[PDB]
Order: C-alpha cells, then structure tokens, then sequence
C-alpha cells in the first residue's frame, strides 16, 4: 500500500472501494457523498478522463 | 495527470450527471412517458446529441 | 445489493444520500440490536446512557 | 416494552416464527424493510416495483 497509487480512469475498472482504500482523500470524497459509492459506473472520474 | 488524481479528489464537491447517463435509467416502458425530461435530446438513432 | 436500487439510488436532497430514503437498511437511524463500534456519523441521532 | 415508538414491530417476529430456512427468507426479510415516504414511494414506483 505505501508504494502504490490508484488511477480509476476507464468506463470500467473504477471501483470506489479500492481507490478509496488506496488513498485517504478518495475515502474522504466517498464518506462525504455516500451515494457515489456505486460499482455500476457514474462514480465521478477525474475531469481529464 | 497520473499522479493528480488525489488533487482532483481534494475538492469536496459533486458533479452533475451527464445527459446520456441521466437518460439511461428510465425503465423500458417508462421512457416514452412525458415525465422523462431527456426526450427532447434523443433526436437521432445513428448519432447522439 | 437487493436492499437498494443500484440503478436509481444516486443523488441527494440533503446531507443524506438518496439511498437512505428508499430503504431503512441504508438509513443510519436504524441501529442493529448488537453493536461493537460506534458509527462515524450520528447527525440526527442522540443516545442516552 | 413500549412498541409503537419502536423501529421494528411485531409482524417481523410473527413472520420469523413460520419462517423457512432457505436464503430467500433472509432476502425477503431485507425487502420487508422498504420505507414508507413520498421519496421512497416515488423511488419504488419509478422501478415499477
């Protein structure tokens, strides 16, 4: 974990769970908005993607 | 952009749903009913608007 | 997975997620009979000893 | 002993008495918890449930 970085990018491969576990800022993002915790997509990508 | 993902997630703000994703979730026969807002956008079968 | 509507439950109308409104299992008012750890959030809740 | 201010009433136990042990019983107990409210009702009816 300490030598790792999450990058949810595609329409798939965008688990909120794994990226939240890997970096605490994503955990704050998810815990602020519980509804976004969805696996069906629509978990907001970074604006670039 | 690879390492900026937490920097984007630092903002504690949601994002509006994309028009295609908002169009998606209507049930098979409910899509035609006037309660569906997105209908004015579904113009063409080959191309999206 | 059955409890929520994974296709419909995204969105907000308060500090709460929409999923809490549709089914009590997602609503954090309903404490389970046996608890080992206090929840992260108790906004509407107060407990008495 | 007060039971009208309780969150889960007696019909749940009455159903638990005659409950078969198939996993469908756990799931139907989960679906039993669906809330009653204008938001819950509109969310349920949008899915045609």
């Amino acid at each position: 974990i300490e030598y790792s970085l999450p990058v949810p990018f595609h329409r798939f491969y965008s688990n909120p769970t794994i990226c939240a576990a890997l970096s605490d800022d994503i955990k704050r993002y998810v815990t602020e908005f519980p509804h976004y915790h969805r696996h069906d997509g629509g978990f907001p990508l970074p604006t670039a993607f | 952009a690879a390492r900026r993902i937490p920097h984007f997630y630092r903002v504690r703000r949601e994002v509006p749903r994309t028009v295609n994703e908002m169009k998606q979730d209507f049930v098979v026969t409910d899509f035609y009913k006037v309660g569906n807002i997105t209908l004015y956008t579904e113009l063409h079968p080959f191309f999206d608007f | 997975r059955i409890s929520a509507l994974p296709g419909l439950n995204n969105g907000q109308l308060a500090e709460e997620p929409l999923s809490a409104y549709v089914n009590a299992l997602h609503d954090h008012r309903l404490w389970p009979p046996f608890v080992t750890h206090l929840p992260r959030n108790m906004e509407g809740v107060q407990v008495v000893a | 002993a007060h039971e009208y201010h309780n969150w889960l009433r007696s019909p749940f136990s009455r159903y638990s008495a005659t409950c078969p042990n198939v996993l469908h019983s756990v799931m139907t107990l989960a679906a039993m918890l669906y809330k009653i409210s204008p938001v819950s009702l509109v969310l349920q009816t949008k899915a045609h449930i």
